[PDB]
């Protein structure tokens, strides 16, 4: 947000440092960086900005976007998925059997190689297991799947 | 204990049984236990025969009982995953 004030030269006889409720200018150090900015602590002070909100238009944003990311009528998008478990969830289905098959037989060379080399050590090369984020999607296809009995049903 | 054992077990693909043959298993040839059988039972009393009635499940609204305790089951594999504390 970065707010700032200018200071004069003509005061510079006079202090320049009252500065009221402490907490504020050591609040205004943390929000930084630079070599030039602290070149540019003289000519500019800053000052703290806040944020006050209502309640009304929050709990109405928290409607926006805790509730219109979910689309209209709001069984729509959840039929639509209900849509894909039965005609488009099989091909990523043959693509995560296909991963899981063709990942799993070298990540078994892993706990071999782990015997293998140390105890633990430094990070040999490219690969991973990176299987739980297939599972993640499998998940997903369990639960929209789930979700047929209860959107088809009534 | 066994008359109500061949009484239960009467039910099942003696889809016609002739009556004589029953007077022998059940006992009392012309009683009228017989009476208390084909009538406190079904096993109509017709011609000389026992007569076997049809009855079926077809499984057709369920469907819907399999729907909800497989709703119930994944609630259950969805919370279970889920967990986090």
């Amino acid at each position: 947000i970065d707010a700032f004030r200018l200071i004069n030269a003509n005061m510079m006889v006079l202090g320049h440092e009252p500065r009221q409720t402490t907490s504020n200018l050591g609040h205004l150090n943390k929000p930084s960086i630079q070599a030039l900015i602290h070149g540019l602590n003289r000519h500019y002070y800053s000052i703290t900005i806040n944020y006050r909100k209502n309640e009304l238009e929050q709990k109405m944003l928290l409607n926006l976007h805790k509730k219109s990311w979910m689309e209209g009528l709001t069984l729509q998008d959840y039929s639509e998925h209900c849509k894909h478990n039965e005609s488009v969830v099989k091909e990523m289905l043959e693509l995560a059997k296909n991963y899981n098959k063709a990942v799993e037989e070298e990540d078994k060379m892993t706990p071999e190689q782990l015997a293998i080399k140390n105890v633990g050590k430094q990070d040999p090369k490219r690969h991973l297991e990176e299987h739980v984020d297939v599972l993640m999607t499998s998940n997903i296809v369990q639960c929209l799947a789930a979700m047929l009995d209860t959107v088809v049903f009534k | 204990t066994i008359r109500d054992e061949i009484a239960g077990c009467i039910e099942k693909a003696y889809e016609k049984i002739l009556f004589t043959e029953a007077t022998r298993i059940l006992f009392f040839n012309t009683p009228k236990k017989m009476t208390d059988y084909a009538k406190k039972r079904g096993w109509v009393l017709g011609p000389n025969n026992y007569y076997s009635f049809a009855s079926q499940q077809q499984k057709p609204e369920d469907t819907t009982i399999p729907s909800t305790e497989l709703a119930k089951q994944v609630i259950e594999y969805a919370r279970q995953l889920e967990m986090i504390v």
